[PDB]
């Protein structure tokens, strides 16, 4: 796939996704895409959905699909393991769900990104995500848990 | 209007010269953090205390 | 061992080195350090006896150990070779003596660096280097041999 990384100060703090059109990256994070094609984008900011600007050049043009609705339950892959829910995510146990993280697609078994991870860090015995996700028509929500620190 | 620019430049140059003996104070000493230090040098011609 | 070199222009000109609790940079030279979080750190300038500013945090600080007291004349270990002298610094051949070798640290037998060099290029059949050290009481000084050319 395709997912470069954001570093502020050397270290690694946080992931920019591309889905088809428009660069995806987290502003509760902060730094500098490493890539030259990507740090001459334009930041264009939003609410916490955390748009930025689709300026991708027309060479490399649909990195990834995006997933409509008619989401089942399911099980779907994940970076560090897997998600089987629809609503939600998963409740992952811990270790999964350091620090760093946040900005992850979430894929099903074609390889559609379902939602983009930002929060969740401790949710008592397994930890919930705080991701984005599109609604039972196509628009972009925000679903977080009650008390989510995020990343 | 001449006494007060005595009165500044002397105190501007008086207090270079102790900010050159405060920083030339710590130079010997900050760069091996792990050798002891003298209670004369501490706080009495300098400022640092003991750390670490 | 750690021991980043610096950079100018491409070709390889200077060392710098991290100790325990700091980073070193000799004033001789004239570059960039190619480490991302060795290049935002506040590098403060100052006399003979070199003092840096090791401003990065605690999680990759201490590569390695400054000497103890106690110094006998015994081994000592150098990158180009090996050196065995206290008082001054021992007549090493040819080979060493190049340009842009300084900042290379000088290490014991028990991987504890000693001596940070500086000059000396090359005085004859005899070559010194001009190091500095802490001479009784842990107190850093700084020794250069007669007609000791910036190396």
């Amino acid at each position: 796939d395709k997912t470069f990384p954001i570093m502020l100060n050397g270290q690694v703090n946080g992931y920019a996704c591309v889905v088809g059109g428009r660069v995806f990256k987290p502003l509760h994070v902060e730094g500098r895409i490493d890539n030259e094609q990507l740090a001459a984008i334009k930041l264009k900011k939003a609410s916490i959905y955390d748009l930025e600007y689709g300026d991708v050049p027309q060479c490399m043009k649909s990195d990834t699909l995006q997933y409509t609705s008619d989401k089942p339950p399911g099980f779907y892959n994940w970076h560090h393991g897997a998600v089987q829910y629809e609503n939600n995510r998963f409740t992952v146990p811990r270790g999964v769900g350091g620090k760093g993280d946040s900005g992850r697609p979430i894929l099903d078994n074609k390889g559609r990104v379902v939602a983009i991870v930002l929060g969740g860090v401790n949710e008592g015995s397994r930890t919930a995500l705080s991701v984005v996700t599109w609604n039972q028509k196509g628009v972009t929500v925000k679903d977080t848990p009650e008390g989510s620190e995020p990343w | 209007c001449t006494c007060v620019a005595i009165i500044m430049v002397s105190c501007v140059t008086s207090v270079w010269l102790l900010c050159r003996t405060r920083n030339l104070c710590i130079t010997p000493y900050k760069l091996a953090p792990n050798a002891q230090v003298p209670i004369l040098l501490a706080l009495l011609c300098c400022i640092k205390p003991t750390r670490a």
